[PDB]
RNA sequence: GGAGGUCAACAUCAAGAACUGUGGGCGCCUAUAGAACUUAUAACGAACAUGGUUCUUGCCUUUUACCAGAACCAUCCGGGUGUUGUCUCCAUCCAUAUUUUUUGGAACUUUUC
């Protein structure tokens, strides 16, 4: 159990997350969890109106995680 | 094509997984891998591969009833009669195999069996040139020695990941019969010893960089491999992983809870011994010592294993091997450990970059192939290449280049050969291939003619892509040949056959140099006795069918001196004065060591293409080198170093610049040869003191004048600087029992050099490590003198590292000393005697 | 337990999922989560069909199991 | 368990899958997990609408996966 | 049926891939014969003796004697296997209600074709 996922290669890089309720977020990947709870900094919503926030996303919610730039 | 395949398929001995999945897997760059196997003499290498082979193949065709059971180790990859009869691996034979791992994701693995005899290090270098990582196999009894240090040094130097295997553990327990408490200690010592030479990384039976095995018997361990297989079932999975961290070094568990405290309370042991070594011992004791009925209960109780009576009806050794292979299943601990130990991103740019300039441009969509070794298979000569990029297929027209040419770096440049076929090595058979993809190593038919030894294979469709492309650097073999044989055929009329054969030998043996004398005699250089012996055997048997005369083993000498010039052109307009100087041993050593100047390491002069300020910085930093002289370093020779040093360098530097290459070309030309014996010069620095130039240079300063003039001046300078001869020396690694020491001492005295650099008790065994040095000219037969005088006990290896030529005793130029023919030269002069015998051969 | 589940091995099965879709094919591998592996699979969304091949379903997704035919030789 | 090892063995090949989302993803698989996480490249998504897109890198949660679709040679693999 | 038979008879006898011929069974498989290549002549026997011929060493130029090398053939003492008839003895896979599966984000409504 508790296989600590392979998110070492995403640390301190920009992301394009998707979550439950078709809502999505951009941010710098700070830290991750056993259950895939995430720490994002410089968090910006994608409503198309983009609101700056500054965030801990829950693990359950997460659908996926992308990279903007190669 | 299909017909060929159908016939071919019958030949090969089929396998359990099948080719199709193994062929199927290839496309991913990440999937699959390249691994080489090295280690000192009889470390087990070949038999380790044999283990994998026997796991994979159901038949096997070759096995005798006898061998399959026990006593004679089956040898695969020893497909050469010479090797079989000699009994030691000589020429490397690949095995390619679809292997599973603990995760259950199979990958294709290219394995390379390299020879561990010190004379065939060249073979190891060739393997390394292709392999991603290396498995270094150490005998638990032998421990580590000089060749191990050399091997790890080079391996890491070339960014080859290193995973250790400590083999013959059974011997430690059965041969030496060591107690478990002491056994652990001995292993730990070995582990420590490897680590100190290694820099920046630290292993441990807990990082899974070290594997424990007995090839002979039939088993391989990692501390991970064991825990999952037997312990894991016993306890909750979450906890177990930690168990391994609490398994190695300083950890004891009293009764469910384990405390780092020494062993308070009564009976005590650290865990490794508790859960591993003790039961292993019990297995040994229990199988041989125990009634065969008793054993069954334990197999069902402890292991859930059930043997038939036919498994009991063997004998101690074959029974034991059966049981160990029974309990410890296919060697996937090994495979798994390999799998999760290499990261492509970290090494790969570094390993590619070193062979080639850093670049990099036009990546992808382009064919690229490094050709290393060539292979004398049943049919013809095959070419072995590493799929650097793209894809190969049958009949593909491929451009081919040879490295020395590359050294050099449009129409005329490109020769090409179509690729007739590609096969995948499997020791004794070759599996037919339609196409080859980047990552893998393959056998090519028909690319051979373009290249002798190494070559770089590329296909470029692009003019910019072509410009970017960097040719692979010449492989740097670990040792220099030194040993010298003169050949002539028995009957002179058969010369053409000899000539052909010699060329073939150059293709097959990367360490051989064939030179042709005025006389038509053939000078052969090889690394050492055994090496050359094998060449001669193949030459007389396999290639030429001609009986030939062979001379008395000699050695290549080197010229030198220890501390002014006047000179005149054939058309007296030029006049040259050049100083000749002894060089600092530090400097010499720095030059001998091929390096990039990385870490704190003194920069290798071949880094001269970098800013002279930097080059001069190194000289000033490491030597307190004169600032003008350091700035005036022109170039190195084919060896030592050239400096500009006079007022006319300021008077007419532009004029002088026009003549640099003519000088530059000449000097390699002049130093490559020599005034005493036409032999190359060492430890000598030259400084231009004066250069007169013809009034109005009416195309007067021609290469036809100055090149030979310069050459002459060098020769004169060397002579007036008091020349000496240098002789190459081996490092003598001798392993013996203590009371045989005095014998060894006497042998050294008798040979000539009689020098022993160090004596080290081999902790854990009844053996000494003896390091000495010996003059190659006095080396003929040395090894047999040892073997015979010690009554078969102990052994010797001669290895050329450091490549240091010591001053030959006597003055280079005195007539008086020598005494008549057939008498070994008196000690006062070995320099004068050496010149005359060589002098006569020159003319 | 899982004694019954091994008995189903290598039979053509009709598996209804939470989505309503129904997969069909032989059963090669089975789990404690009820992860099923199925060979030569065909969905029937409903007058419809699709060819997939090897399909690995989760436990969350599966509703019911039912044998279509006996084990093949 | 075998239903997880089969997955790990299709790493490298191209895979199709379905999520609770409703969309299907297709691409080369780089890494998997016992959880059923995934890491893929050059993905070609196709939702309920039919809308195609490109995603360079992706991570997933297994909980969100419905089912996978795996290459054909992965039926001769050992169980 | 079984073990053992110091009982015999009759066959063969290193192993392996590949060519040709014959026979049987439904292009494939099995058996037998011949030729070529490999292993190391790993050994049919962890033993090893005599003789014939042809050459090359010593000889009285003679032997029913030899010296000590070579090649080619033979004999002799043994061994294995199958088969057939006999003989004696004996029987006829772990247990988790709190984030990646099994203690639910479900429930419900409406419009379009
Ligand atoms: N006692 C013992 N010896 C072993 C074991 N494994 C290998 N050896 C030794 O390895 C030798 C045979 O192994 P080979 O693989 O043929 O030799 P090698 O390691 O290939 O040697 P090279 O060909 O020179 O590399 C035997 O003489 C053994 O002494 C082991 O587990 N126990």
């Amino acid at each position: 159990m508790v296989s600590t996922p392979e998110l070492k290669k995403y640390m301190d890089k920009k992301i394009l997350l998707n979550i439950n309720g078709s809502r999505k977020v951009a941010g710098i990947l700070r830290g991750y969890d056993i259950f895939l709870n995430v720490v994002l900094d410089d968090a910006m919503e994608i409503n198309a109106n983009n609101h700056q926030l500054g965030t801990v996303i829950r693990g359950n919610s997460i659908i996926s995680l992308e990279a903007l730039d190669a | 094509e299909h017909t060929i395949f159908t016939q071919l398929k019958k030949n090969i001995p089929k396998t359990r997984y099948n080719r199709d999945y193994m062929l199927s897997m290839a496309n991913i760059p990440e999937r699959i891998i390249n691994v080489g196997v090295i280690g000192p003499l009889h470390s087990g290498k070949t038999s380790l591969m044999d283990l994998l082979v026997i796991d994979s193949h159901k038949r096997i065709p070759d096995m005798s009833k006898n061998v399959e059971l026990g006593w004679k180790p089956l040898r695969y990859l020893d497909n050469l009669k010479q090797e079989i009869d000699r009994g030691l691996s000589i020429k490397l034979n690949g095995s390619t195999l679809l292997c599973t791992d603990l995760e259950s994701k199979s990958r294709m693995i290219n394995f390379l069996d390299a020879p561990g005899h010190v004379n065939f290090m060249d073979e190891t270098a060739v393997a390394l040139a292709a392999s991603d990582l290396v498995l270094i196999v150490i005998d638990v009894v032998e421990g580590v020695t000089f060749v191990v240090e050399q091997l790890i040094k080079q391996s890491i130097k070339n960014n080859v990941a290193m995973c250790f295997v400590i083999n013959k553990l059974d011997r430690l327990i059965l041969d030496l019969k060591l107690p478990p408490m002491d056994a652990y200690l001995k292993l730990n010592h070995i582990i420590a010893n490897i680590n100190s030479f290694t820099k920046g990384n630290v292993f441990s039976p807990i990082d899974n960089n070290i594997i424990f095995a007995s090839t002979k018997l039939g088993f391989t361990f990692t501390i991970k491999e064991f825990v999952s297989y037997y312990y894991a079932h016993s306890i909750p999975s979450s906890k177990i992983d930690d168990f391994t961290t609490r398994l190695w070094g300083s950890v004891y568990y009293h009764k469910g809870n384990f405390r780092t405290k020494p062993f308070e309370n009564v009976e005590k042991y650290p865990t490794f011994v508790e859960f591993i070594l003790i039961p292993l011992y019990k297995i040994f004791s229990y199988a041989l010592s125990m009634e065969k009925d008793k054993l069954k209960n334990l197999l069902r109780s402890n292991f859930r294993v059930n043997l038939s009576q036919e498994a009991l009806q063997y004998d101690p050794q074959p029974f034991l091997k059966h049981v160990l292979q029974l309990i410890f299943r296919q060697q996937t601990g090994l495979v798994d450990a390999i799998t999760r130990c290499y990261q492509p991103f970290e090494l790969f740019d570094n390993k590619t970059a070193h062979l080639s300039i850093p670049g990099k441009s036009t990546p992808e969509g382009t064919l690229w192939a490094h050709v290393l070794k060539t292979v004398d298979y049943g049919g013809a000569e095959w070419s072995l290449v590493r799929i650097y990029s793209g894809l190969l297929k049958r009949g593909d027209t491929v451009r081919i280049l040879d490295t020395s040419q590359s050294e050099s770096r449009e129409d005329d440049e490109t020769p090409s050969c179509e690729v007739e076929e590609i096969g995948l090595l499997g020791g004794r058979y070759v599996y037919p291939v339609h196409e080859a993809h980047k990552g893998q190593i393959v056998l090519i038919k028909g690319i051979s003619s373009a290249y002798i030894k190494s070559a770089t294979l590329y296909s470029v469709k692009s003019k910019e892509d072509m410009k970017q492309l960097k040719f692979f650097k010449p492989l740097d073999y670990i040792t220099e040949a030194v040993f010298k044989i003169v050949l002539q055929p028995l009957l002179p009329r058969e010369l053409p056959k000899l000539l052909d054969a010699l060329n073939k030998i150059s293709k097959y043996y990367p360490g051989v140099i064939i030179k042709v004398e005025e006389s038509g005699e053939h000078v052969i250089l090889g690394n050492g006795e055994l090496y050359m012996d094998c060449l001669l055997y193949d030459l007389r048997a396999s290639y030429a069918k001609i009986e030939i005369k062979i001379s008395d083993p000699l050695t290549v000498f080197s010229e030198s001196c220890s501390n002014s010039r006047l000179g005149e052109e054939n058309l007296p307009g030029l006049s040259i004065s050049v100083a000749a100087e002894p060089m600092d041993s530090k400097m010499i050593q720095d030059l001998s060591r091929n390096t990039l100047g990385k870490g704190q390491n003194c920069l290798d002069i071949d880094g001269i293409m970098d800013n002279p300020r930097k080059l001069s910085k190194i000289l000033r930093t490491e030597y307190g080198w004169d600032s003008l002289a350091s700035r005036n370093v022109w170039s190195f020779y084919n060896g030592n170093v050239l400096i500009n040093d006079t007022l006319p360098d300021e008077i007419s530097p532009e004029l002088l610049s026009k003549y640099k290459e003519q000088i530059i070309q000449g000097f390699y030309w002049a130093v490559k040869e020599g005034p005493l014996a036409e032999e190359p010069i060492y430890g000598v620095q030259y400084k231009l003191l004066s250069i007169s130039v013809p009034s109005d240079v009416n195309i007067d300063v021609m290469k036809s004048q100055i090149i030979p003039l310069m050459k002459k001046a060098c020769y004169v300078g060397l002579l007036t600087a008091i020349p000496i001869l240098l002789e190459p020396i081996y490092e003598v690694d001798i392993t013996v029992h203590a009371p045989l020491l005095p014998i060894v001492e006497e042998l050294m005295k008798k040979r000539r050099g009689s020098r022993i650099y160090k004596t080290i008790k081999v902790a854990g065994t009844p053996l000494l490590e003896v390091r000495g040095q010996v003059p190659v000219i006095e080396s003929a037969g040395f090894e047999t003198d040892l073997r015979l005088s010690t009554n078969g006990l102990g052994m010797c290896q001669l290895y050329f590292w450091h490549k240091i030529w010591r001053k030959v005793p006597g003055d280079v130029l005195d007539k008086d000393a020598f005494i008549p023919k057939l008498k070994p030269a008196p000690i006062n002069s070995l320099s004068r005697d050496f010149v005359m015998k060589t002098r006569r051969r020159k003319g | 337990h899982s004694s019954r589940l091994a008995n189903l091995i290598d039979y053509k099965l009709r598996v209804l999922t939470q989505d309503g879709r129904v997969y069909i094919g032989q059963l090669m591998a089975f789990d404690k989560h009820m992860n099923l592996v199925l060979n030569e699979c065909i969905e029937e969304r409903v007058v419809e069909k699709r060819v997939l091949g090897l399909t690995i379903l989760r436990g969350e997704q599966i509703l019911s199991t039912v044998v279509e035919d006996k084990p093949l030789l | 368990g075998i239903p997880v090892k089969l997955l790990n063995e299709a790493q490298g090949h191209i895979v199709s899958l379905e999520l609770t989302t409703g969309a299907t993803y297709r691409g080369k698989l780089v890494e998997s997990e016992d959880s059923m996480n995934v890491q893929l490249r050059d993905v070609i998504a196709t939702e309920p609408q039919g809308a195609v897109t490109h995603m360079d890198q992706i991570f997933v949660r297994g909980s969100q996966i419905k089912f996978i679709v795996v290459p054909d040679l992965l039926k001769n693999a050992p169980l």
